[PDB]
RNA sequence: UAGGGUUUACGACCUCGAUGUUGGAUCAGGACAUCCCGAUGGUGCAGCCGCUAUUAAAGGUUCGUUUGUUCAACGAUUAAAGUCCUACGUGAUCUGAGUUCAGACCGGAGUAAUCCAGGUCGGUUUCUAUCUACUUUAUUCCUCCCUGUACGAAAGGACAAGAGAAAUAAGGCCUACUUCACAAAGCGCCUUCCCCCGUAAAUGAUAUCAUCUCAACUUAGAUACCCACACCCAAGAACAGGGUU
RNA sequence: GUUCCUUAAAUAGGGACCUGUAUGAAUGGCUCCACGAGGGUUCAGCUGUCUCUUACUUUUAACCAGUGAAAUUGACCUGCCC
C-alpha cells in the first residue's frame, strides 16, 4: 500500500536513485481512483526535487497468498511510455507483473532475478 | 434542556400507571412438603435453609473449638455424631465431631 | 506421534460435520501429495506451478515462521533473504498446484512463531537456495537448536520486549538495558498462566482425529 | 457486542476478578459452603471443576503443585485438597459440586446461590425432590411403559 | 400456574419418555422417507414460465474452494436437515408451498402448532419459509426435499437473519466518518453531526440515526453453486450467507434474467431417490472445480 | 418585455429580561441558471477534439501547500473537483484560527488620557432530553476481436455489440491476509435485478399536391423479502426473539 | 514587492534593495558568546491526527433496593404541507 508521502526505496542503476540526497524519495500520487496502490500500479516519485514517474514493484504489506511480500517498498523508475530508466535490477521481482506482457515488457526483460 | 410547560397529572399517571412499571404477579410460589412456609420453585425453602445454616454454624464452632487456632485443616475427613450413636466401624480414621442434642428429621 | 497442528479444530462451537468434511478433504488431498512432518523454524522447499514465470515449476526456499489456519486454510510463511532483500511468501498446504514440498532442515527453536526475524540482521536469515537436504536419522527426536538471535536497534515493528508473546529466543542482554526490561515486565500478567479456565483440552479430539486418519488410511 | 463471550466481569479488572475467585475457592475448600451471587457462584463452580481435575491429575506433578499453591493461599488447604477431595471422587468423572439458588439477601437483595462438593459431612441441603412414582401421572406412565414392554 | 413436561416426572420416567419420543420421531421419519411409494401426485414436465421449490438448510460454516484456473473462491456450507413440505395453498397472487427446516422438540410448542403437526406425519419444525411457485409444479405435502435439488453450475439466492449487533451507534450502523479525535474534539469521537438543516422543525423519516443493527432478513442475489453432497446433504454456495453458524437459511432459485431458462436439466418438482434415476456418486463436481484426489494441475 | 434577491446598498416590522457571528470537522434535504454518464437538432460538423439549444436529480463533485478566511495563487488526476437556499444550513453535534471584552508593542493623531472599519502575542465555548420529529425500503474508467476499419489526401482516428479485471455507495462473513482468540471486525472476499418524453419516419383532411398528428393513427415507446416456571444463546439495556432429546 | 534557496506543489521561513513622503540612534538604533513553559520555519527517527478504524479493562452505560434534588413550568387532549 504505497500512498502519498511514503519513503520509497529506489532500486535502479540510474544516476537518480543511486545519487545521494538530503531527503528520501517520497511518493507523489497513485495513478488510480483510490489512494491505495498494489503491485503493477504506476506512481509518481520525487527524486532530486523532480517529479518522475515510477512503478510499484512489490509492497511491504501482504496482499494475497501466492504473491510474495518484501520488507521494503521496492520501486523501479519509469518514463511516460516506459521505457524504463534503469538498466539492471538486482533485487528479485515478483511473478505477478508477468501477467501483462504488453504494458511493461522491457521492465521484465531488464530484470535479472525473479520470485 | 428545560421543560417548556408543566406536565399534567394525567400524563404522570399514564407514565407511571402503565403495566410495564406495575409489579407483575408471579406464579412461582408453591407449598413445601416439609414444615410449610410456601417456598418458591427452583429456590430452597427459607426455614430449612435457616436450619441448615444454624447447624453449619454450630458445626464450625465445634470444629474451631477442637482445632483451636487457625491454620489447621488436617488431611482427614470428618464425621458429625450427636449424643449417643456408637461410631461406625467404617469411619475409624475420620475424627469425630461430638455434637449435642439428638439427630433431626432430615440428617442421614 | 506427531499429528500436524492443522488437523486439530479450533475451540469454536460449530457442527462437527464441517470439521469431518474438512478432514476428509485434507486426507484426500494428502493422498496425492505428501506434506511431511515439519515444525516452526524448519527450512522447506515449496515448488509451485506459477503460470506467468520462466517455467511452470517455480521453487522457493525459506524458514517457516508460523502456520495458522485450519482445514483447507492451512498456510505457512517462508522467509528468506535473497540478494539482501527479504521475501515472505504465504504457501497454503492445500492448493491445486504445489508439485512437491521438500524439507531441507527440520528444526523447532524455542518460540512457536519466528515473527521477530523482521527486526533482526540478515545474518540469521540468509541461506543458500541450492543446498541439499539433511537426513534426520532413522526416526530420531526433534533437535531443538537453541540459539540466541541478535535483533536490530530499538526501533522495532511489534515491541518484542513485552512478555505477552513469550519468545525466550531474543538476546535482551546485548540490546536492552535494565530500565527497558523493567518497563516490559511491568506489563506482565501472572494471572494468565495459572488460569486453568483458558486451556483447551484436546486429548479426546486428538484421539478421534487419529482414529479417523487410521480408518481413512485403511480404506 | 459480546457474542460468544465467556467469563463475566467482577471487580476492577481481570486481576481483581481472579483474586476474588481464588479467595472464594479457598473459603470453600476451608468451609465447603459459601453464599455468593449467581454469576460468581457459577464462575467458582467452573473453576473448582478444573481445580479438582488438576488435583486428580497427580500430586507428584509440579504443574498441579504450582496450581494448588497459586489457588490456595492458606497453604494448609493444599494437603487436604490433595489427600481428601482427590481420592474421595476417584470413581466419578467430571460431575462434582452442587448448584442451588438462595431466595434473596437482606440488604441489596441479591440473587445468591449455594455451592458445596458432593458428599462431604455438612448437613444435606433441601434438594428439589421430584414427584413421587406413586402419583396419578407417574402411575399412568408406568402402566404405559409396562404395556409397551409387553407388546415387544 | 405455569407448568412444563419436565416437572411432574420422576427420575425413572424422564429418560423413558425421551427414548419414546426419539423412537416415534425416527419411525415417522422412516415412514415419510419413501415419497413415490405412496401418492406423489401428477408430475408435470418443465416449462419456460414456471418455478420450483427451494430448500431450508443449516449454515455450518465456510471453507475455501479452488478452480482449474488457479484462483481462490469463498464457499459456504449449508446442511439440508430434514426439510419437508408442510402444506399447499393455491390461488392471493400465486400458488404457495410451506417448507420446514431443522427439527425441534415437541414440548416447547404451541397447542395449535402441535395439533397441525400431529394431523401430519412429521414432527414440529423451527422455521417455516413459504416459497412462491406456479400451478405446474405441485408435490404432495410431507415429501422430503434432499440436498440434491440443486446441481452444480447454478445461481442460488439465500436469505436469512443477519448477525444482530444490538442498539449500535452511527459509525457501526451506517459507516459514518464522524468527527476526528483532536482539533478540537472534547465530547465527540463517534457521535453524528446535524440532522436535517435548521429551518426544518422536524426530522425527515428515514434519517440515519443510532439503532438496532442487523437481526433482519436480507437476500443475496448472484451466488453460484459449485458442489452438492448426497450423503451428508450439504450445499456448496459461493460467497457468504447472511447469518451465523448453525443458522437456518432460506434456499431457492435465482431470479436474474440470464439465470431464468437454464432449469431444463434440473428437476422440475424435486429430487426422488426412488429411481428409475440411478443413485448419484458421493458428490457432483463442476467443470471448473478442482476435485480432491486428482494430480497437481499444470498450465503446460 | 418577464423571474430571483446568490453579492454590495435602501427602511428597522419580533428579537438589547440574549436570533451567540466568520470559518473548519461529520451530516446532509431541495432547486437548474447542468461537468458528465442517458436521449437529440444545428454547426464556420470529413472522424477524435470544439460551441449553442431541449429534457434529465438515479450520483459524485479528489488528494495537499501558502492563506484565520467565506475569497485568491500553485503540483498530479479523473467525463468532473459547478451555482444557490436550508438563521450568508448545521456551536442542547465539536474547536475559536479572527471577529464582541479586560494586558503589552509596532506607525500615526492627540499636552495628557485616549483612539485607529492598520498588524502581532494569548484570551473559561455551560446545560441531568419536558414535548414535537427520527431510530434498519444503483452505476462507471480501463483493456481486447471489431480496427489501427468507417471517416480521411496525409497525419490522426468513429460509432454500436460481445468478452476480462478494476472505481463511489448499499447488503453480508472469518475459512484462507491483518487487529486477533471459545467474539467482534478491516487491511480480505461475494452480490447489486427494468425505463425516464426530446426528437427521428409512412398512409391522411382542413389546405384533394405536400403535411411525423396540442385531428382521428402506424414504429423507436415489478419482480423479490416478511405472513402457525428455570437455564443457555451466535438475540439482547429490561422487554422482546431462538434452543433446552 | 523585485530576486535566489528552502516543498514536485509556500500571503509560511532565511539571504541582498529601498517612493520607510508615517523606521531610526537612552520614545535609544545595529551586531553578539550564554538563557527564556515568550513568538515562527525546518533535516534523520516517530505517534491511529488521517487515509480506514477496530478489540479489550476501569468509571460511565442498562435492571434490582433506598436517601434523593437543581434551572424551569400560563393551562396542553402536545402532528405534516401550502
Ligand atoms: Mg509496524
Ligand atoms: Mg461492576
Ligand atoms: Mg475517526
Ligand atoms: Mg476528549
Ligand atoms: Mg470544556
Ligand atoms: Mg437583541
Ligand atoms: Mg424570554
Ligand atoms: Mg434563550
Ligand atoms: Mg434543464
Ligand atoms: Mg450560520
Ligand atoms: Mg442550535
Ligand atoms: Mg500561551
Ligand atoms: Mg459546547
Ligand atoms: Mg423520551
Ligand atoms: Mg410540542
Ligand atoms: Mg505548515
Ligand atoms: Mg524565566
Ligand atoms: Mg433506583
Ligand atoms: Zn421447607
Amino acid at each position: 500500500a504505497i500512498q502519498k508521502m511514503t519513503r520509497v526505496r529506489v532500486v535502479d542503476n540510474s544516476a537518480l536513485g543511486n545519487s545521494p540526497y538530503h531527503r528520501a524519495p517520497r511518493c507523489i500520487h497513485v495513478y488510480k481512483k483510490n489512494g491505495v496502490g498494489k503491485v503493477g500500479d504506476q506512481i509518481l516519485l520525487a527524486i532530486k526535487g523532480q517529479k518522475k514517474k515510477a512503478l510499484i514493484v512489490g509492497h511491504c504489506m501482504p496482499g494475497p497468498r501466492m504473491t510474495p511480500r518484501f520488507d521494503s517498498n521496492n520501486v523501479v523508475l519509469i518514463e511516460d511510455n516506459g521505457n524504463p530508466v534503469g538498466t539492471r535490477i538486482k533485487t528479485p521481482i515478483p511473478t505477478s507483473l508477468r501477467k501483462r506482457e504488453g504494458e511493461y515488457s522491457k521492465v521484465l526483460a531488464i530484470a535479472q532475478n525473479f520470485v | 434542556a428545560a421543560p417548556k410547560n408543566r406536565r399534567t397529572i394525567e400524563v404522570n399517571r399514564c407514565r407511571r400507571r402503565n403495566p410495564q412499571k406495575l409489579i407483575k404477579v408471579k406464579n412461582n410460589i408453591d407449598v413445601c412438603p416439609e414444615c410449610g412456609h410456601l417456598k418458591q420453585k427452583h429456590v430452597l425453602c427459607a426455614y430449612c435453609y435457616e436450619k441448615v445454616c444454624k447447624e453449619t454454624a454450630e458445626i464450625r464452632r465445634q470444629i474451631g473449638k477442637q482445632e483451636g487456632g487457625p491454620f489447621k485443616a488436617p488431611t482427614i475427613e470428618t464425621v458429625v455424631l450427636y449424643t449417643g450413636e456408637t461410631p461406625s466401624e467404617q469411619d475409624q480414621g475420620k475424627r469425630i465431631i461430638e455434637r449435642d442434642r439428638k439427630r433431626p428429621s432430615w440428617f442421614t | 506421534r506427531f499429528l500436524s497442528p492443522e488437523f486439530i479444530p479450533r475451540r469454536g462451537r460449530t457442527d462437527p460435520l464441517k470439521f469431518q468434511i474438512e478432514r476428509k478433504d485434507m486426507l484426500e488431498r494428502r493422498k496425492v501429495l505428501h506434506i511431511p512432518e515439519f515444525y516452526v523454524g524448519s527450512i522447506l522447499r515449496v515448488t509451485t506451478a506459477d503460470p506467468y514465470a520462466s517455467g511452470k515449476i517455480s521453487q522457493f526456499l525459506g524458514i517457516c515462521i508460523q502456520r495458522s489456519g485450519r482445514g483447507l486454510g492451512a498456510t505457512f510463511i517462508l522467509r528468506n533473504v535473497i540478494e539482501g532483500q527479504g521475501v515472505e511468501i504465504c504457501f497454503e498446504l492445500y492448493n491445486p498446484r504445489v508439485q512437491e514440498i521438500q524439507v531441507v532442515k527440520l528444526e523447532k527453536r524455542l518460540d512457536d512463531s519466528l515473527l521477530y526475524l523482521r527486526d533482526a540482521l540478515p545474518e540469521y536469515s540468509t541461506f543458500d537456495v541450492n543446498m541439499k537436504p539433511v537426513v534426520q536419522e532413522p526416526n530420531q527426536k526433534v533437535p531443538v537448536n537453541e540459539l540466541k538471535v541478535k535483533m536490530k536497534p530499538k526501533p522495532w515493528s511489534k515491541r518484542w520486549e513485552r512478555p505477552n508473546f513469550n519468545i525466550k529466543g531474543i538476546r535482551f542482554d546485548l540490546c536492552l538495558t535494565e530500565q527497558q526490561m523493567k518497563e516490559a515486565q511491568k506489563w506482565n500478567q501472572p494471572w494468565l498462566e495459572f488460569d486453568m479456565m483458558r486451556e483447551y483440552d484436546t486429548s479426546k479430539i486428538e484421539a478421534a482425529i487419529w482414529k479417523e486418519i487410521e480408518a481413512s488410511k485403511r480404506s | 457486542i459480546s457474542h460468544g463471550r465467556v467469563f463475566r466481569r467482577m471487580g476492577l479488572g481481570p486481576e481483581s476478578r481472579i483474586h476474588l475467585l481464588r479467595n472464594l475457592l479457598t473459603g470453600l475448600v476451608r468451609h465447603e459452603r459459601i453464599e455468593a451471587p449467581w454469576a460468581r457462584v457459577d464462575e467458582m463452580r467452573g473453576y473448582a471443576e478444573k481445580l479438582i481435575d488438576y488435583g486428580k491429575l497427580g500430586d507428584t506433578n509440579e504443574r498441579a503443585m504450582r496450581m494448588a499453591d497459586f489457588w490456595l493461599t492458606e497453604k494448609d488447604l493444599i494437603p487436604k485438597l490433595f489427600q481428601v477431595l482427590a481420592p474421595r471422587y476417584k470413581d466419578q468423572t467430571g460431575g462434582y459440586t452442587r448448584m442451588l439458588q438462595i431466595p434473596n439477601r437482606s440488604l441489596d437483595r441479591a440473587k445468591m446461590a449455594v455451592i458445596e462438593y458432593k458428599g462431604n459431612c455438612l448437613p444435606p441441603l433441601p434438594l428439589p425432590r421430584r414427584d413421587s412414582h406413586l402419583t396419578l401421572l407417574n402411575q399412568l406412565l408406568q402402566g404405559l411403559r409396562q404395556d409397551l414392554r409387553q407388546s415387544q | 400456574s405455569g407448568t412444563w413436561w419436565d416437572e411432574h416426572l420422576s427420575e425413572e420416567n424422564v429418560p423413558f419418555i425421551k427414548q419414546l419420543v426419539s423412537d416415534e420421531d425416527k419411525a415417522q421419519l422412516a415412514s415419510k422417507l419413501c415419497p413415490l411409494k405412496d401418492e406423489p401426485w401428477p408430475i408435470h414436465p418443465w416449462e419456460p414460465g414456471s418455478f420450483r421449490v427451494g430448500l431450508i438448510a443449516l449454515k455450518l460454516g465456510m471453507m475455501p474452494l479452488w478452480t482449474k484456473d488457479g484462483q481462490k473462491h469463498v464457499v459456504t456450507l449449508l446442511q439440508v436437515q430434514d426439510c419437508h413440505v408442510l402444506k399447499y395453498t393455491s390461488k392471493g397472487k400465486m400458488a404457495t408451498l410451506s417448507v420446514g427446516g431443522k427439527t425441534v422438540s415437541r414440548f416447547r410448542k404451541a397447542t395449535s402448532i402441535l395439533e397441525f403437526y400431529r394431523e401430519l406425519g412429521l414432527p414440529p419444525k423451527q422455521t417455516v419459509k413459504i416459497f412462491n411457485i406456479t400451478d405446474n409444479a405441485a408435490i404432495k405435502p410431507g415429501t422430503p426435499l434432499y440436498a440434491a435439488h440443486f446441481r452444480p453450475g447454478q445461481y442460488v439466492d439465500v436469505t436469512a437473519k443477519t448477525i444482530g449487533k444490538g442498539f449500535q451507534g452511527v459509525m457501526k450502523r451506517w459507516g459514518f466518518k464522524g468527527q476526528p479525535a483532536t482539533h478540537g474534539q472534547t465530547k465527540t469521537h463517534r457521535r453524528p453531526g446535524a440532522v436535517a438543516t435548521g429551518d426544518i422543525g422536524r426530522v425527515w423519516p428515514g434519517t440515519k440515526m443510532p439503532g438496532k443493527m442487523g437481526n433482519i432478513y436480507r437476500t443475496e442475489y448472484g451466488l453460484k453453486v459449485w458442489r452438492i453432497n448426497t450423503k451428508h446433504n450439504i450445499i456448496y454456495v459461493n460467497g457468504s450467507v447472511p447469518g451465523h453458524k448453525n443458522c437456518l437459511v432460506k434456499v431457492k432459485d435465482s431470479k436474474l434474467p440470464a439465470y431464468k431458462d437454464l432449469g431444463k436439466n434440473l428437476p422440475f418438482p424435486t429430487y426422488f431417490p426412488d429411481g428409475d434415476e440411478e443413485e448419484l456418486p458421493e458428490d457432483l463436481y463442476d467443470e471448473n472445480v478442482c476435485q480432491p484426489g486428482a494430480p497437481s494441475i499444470t498450465f503446460a
